């Protein structure tokens, strides 16, 4: 392990790869799953080729490139690509054979199976893997907050999940994935951001409105009176400043966008707020272990990184839960990365290395062992 | 809820980590280039300026598969740099290094971790695949 | 190459032909594309016939002969003309059979076809020319540039164009051609020093006053103030001598006649001075890649070879743009013929060499394929 | 902005490129003219004082067609010499050497690029067309 064997650590969340070599407690490899291909053509003698930018450089060149996640929501759409931003994380940040190692790879749960054996086997088979694993998101954000009992709310770029767990036994029937995260909230975003006649119709700005989201847009933890005093505009108002130059001013626009999350009505959906999630999730668990979910809801993800979110939840699952009981939430620092950091010290447990799917177990047995190993 | 300066400090510690990782590295590839490129007796104190033409990583890929490469015009233009780095780009995709931001503005930019992210797959391609002569 | 199969290139820009073998730094070539053709009759027997004068002897003859552009804006008008700038060209100043060369030429974008495959055309058939390429002037300005990322703007004899460019790629949408140069500024030029009752109605000195403002008529950096000052005329006014031994007087004609480049009112147009089409031009672009539009404003051209333009420049972008970041504008010496230089270094790329309409290229697939290799 | 000075110096070498262009050019031409014009016995130190009449130009010819051109009248003044370099742009015109700037004046007054520029075009169309015998 560790720099030897050293099982790959990749993290292939949407929006973002995390990547490091096991017992590391930093993805070397950060960078946007994203894919840069140009849209408009260029006569110029001596330029770069580059078809297929891949990653973190199609976000240099993001006015010629069309830019695409090769994964949807822990869906994977397209598979080549997904390896571009394979290969480029094994050779341009890891910058070694995965032909050697272990790669403990991270998927969404309540995966269709194709999403399990196809990214195992453009692993084991475009590559090689001497032995890999696919796994669950929120555990592994268990792994680095490093509890046995409660609920993981990750909300990574495409996917919060709802995912409870009591001394080690999760309970399956009571996870619950759902479409809200920093994806869907850009959309929202983008259509509620055009009301004050700014229109960002090229991927290039919805992630550089999404990055106005990431610093500005917190949640509001109580949203219609701080829309009350969107009237007179004091504080809630702030100038942003684009690469170009110009200057935004968004005021109520900030706190009503991750406010899909808690009201997809923004969005227009059946969807409810996270919180009544996580809540109906322990509606399907057992009243002697209930108690010990909602003390314990964890939060995980890339999305989750606002202010005003768990405050928020305080409040809101207190007045959905017996209030009688005590409601915390345990919100650590690194919660995007905590689902990488977690896996980076599961390899590292011996036990887990014998619950690698080698390559022969791979080859002769089936794709189908994925499925047996990783549930 | 204090993720944000704690990626701060991460970030800053993934990087750290890739920068322990790719100047020794960097010093793998030094002590094995000047191995190599002191057969056409250059000497490499920095990958990403001595390598940074193209034209010098064209010397290091003539040395190493023992072979001749073009060289075209060269001076202190960008075209001149990105056509040099782009005849190397032409025997590395013939050695199927991708394009995988491995670029050839960035061999002429020096980019910290692609031109080291291009030698590097240069490496493991080398001592993998036939780059050797 | 050079000496060798060595790619002619020629500059066919209005105004002036600039010509030299590749690899050259210097187009031995530079000559007046005008044919000079006799007016008044002369009864004197052992008389040059010469019909066609052609070339820079016109400028010896002025009197008798009517200067002649066989081209008009990158738009060749006049075909046999310009072959015989063409074929003077090659035989009197490259001094050698195209029959073996390629011909590197230099074209006007946003061109309408018959002037890319006939321009081709009288080169493969009157000529023989086993390759050649007529190519876009900006770019090949932006190879003696030797840059990949920034707006060039082209000001010839003929055409002022704005054209677009970021790492190889460049953006068709946001190229602007404009008929703002030396041939327009002479008319204007014209119409604005009658008032002070000097008239030439002869092309002869259409030159000359040409002359004049390209010695004398620089670019006011602000304009009604040196109109202003135009009241007590101190430096303004200076001497100037003709031909004939006569002198002129001009003051503020000087600035006022290329600040029709910047008030195109001046002339009477819709268009707006060269700022506001390069300002124009990062209209259509892309809001990460603007802001390296703005820094890297590139220049080129004879008619751009005036004092006072670039920093006019910096100062009315800075008035447009976001001010917020910088305007910076590149203005290399050589303009008017770093168009040529970056073609004859153009062909030193070998790269290059594989992008050539070769003979039967042209004969047997089409003169369509010259559209398919310059564009 | 200093195109105006750099034009200045650029253009000096641009006919400092034409002029070692020429001057070798001229000896090419002179080498052989004096391989010619040795026939008649005349030789040349300078195209543009030797071959400046026109006559001299009529000698060459009479010696590369190995024929005969007519001699109209020599002397001091510029009709003497205009009129015999239009018998040689009489049978140059015959040969399809043009009057594109390759003029009777541009011999009598020994234009340095036109009368190189007339008869290194004699030149390419001497091996190239039928100027010979």
């Amino acid at each position: 392990m560790d720099d030897d064997i050293a099982a790959l650590v990749v993290d292939n969340g949407s929006g973002m790869c995390k990547a490091g070599f096991a017992g590391d407690d930093a993805p070397r490899a950060v960078f946007p799953s994203i894919v840069g291909r140009p849209r408009h053509q260029g006569v110029m003698v001596g330029m770069g080729q580059k078809d297929s930018y891949v990653g973190d450089e199609a976000q240099s060149k993001r006015g010629i490139l069309t830019l695409k996640y090769p994964i949807e929501h822990g869906i994977v759409t397209n598979w080549d690509d997904m390896e571009k931003i394979w290969h480029h994380t094994f050779y341009n940040e890891l910058r070694v054979a995965p032909e050697e190692h272990p790669v403990l790879l991270t998927e969404a749960p309540l995966n269709p199976k194709a999403n399990r054996e196809k990214m195992t086997q453009i692993m084991f088979e475009t590559f090689n893997t001497p032995a890999m694993y696919v796994a669950i998101q929120a555990v592994l954000s268990l792994y680095a907050s490093g509890r046995t009992t409660g609920i993981v709310m990750d909300s990574g770029d495409g996917v919060t999940h709802t995912v409870p767990i009591y001394e080690g036994y999760a309970l399956p029937h009571a996870i619950l994935r759902l479409d809200l995260a920093g994806r869907d909230l850009t959309d929202y975003l983008m259509k509620i951001l055009t009301e004050r006649g700014y229109s960002f119709t090229t991927t290039a700005e919805r992630e550089i409105v999404r990055d106005i989201k990431e610093k500005l847009c917190y949640v509001a933890l109580d949203f219609e009176q701080e829309m009350a005093t969107a009237a007179s505009s004091s504080s809630l108002e702030k100038s942003y400043e684009l690469p170009d130059g110009q200057v935004i001013t968004i005021g109520n626009e900030r706190f009503r966008c991750p406010e899909a999350l808690f009201q997809p009505s923004f969005l227009g959906m059946e969807s409810c707020g996270i919180h009544e999630t996580t809540f109906n999730s322990i509606m399907k668990c057992d009243v002697d272990i209930r108690k010990d979910l909602y003390a314990n809801t964890v939060l995980s993800g890339g999305t989750t990184m606002y202010p005003g979110i768990a405050d928020r939840m305080q409040k809101e699952i207190t007045a959905l839960a017996p209030s009688t009981m005590k409601i915390k939430i345990i919100a650590p620092p690194e919660r995007k990365y905590s689902v990488w950091i977690g896996g980076s010290i599961l390899a590292s447990l011996s036990t887990f290395q014998q619950m690698w799917i080698s390559k022969q177990e791979y080859d002769e047995s089936g794709p189908s062992i994925v499925h047996r190993k990783c549930f | 809820n204090d993720s944000s300066s704690a990626r701060l400090f991460e970030r800053s510690r993934i990087k750290a980590l890739a920068d322990e990782r790719e100047a020794v590295q960097k010093k793998t590839f030094t002590k094995w280039v000047n191995s190599h490129l002191a057969r056409v007796t250059c000497r490499v104190g920095d990958l990403y300026s001595d390598l940074r033409d193209g034209r010098n990583l064209l010397r290091l890929l003539e040395v190493l598969s023992g072979e001749i490469l073009p060289k075209p015009t060269k001076g202190r233009m960008r075209i001149h740099c990105l056509e040099n780095v782009d005849k190397a780009l032409q025997f590395l995709k013939e050695q199927k290094v991708h394009l995988e931001n491995m670029g050839s503005h960035d061999i002429v930019d020096g980019n910290h971790r692609l031109t080291l992210g291009l030698v590097w797959t240069i490496i493991l391609r080398f001592q993998i695949q036939d780059i050797s002569v």
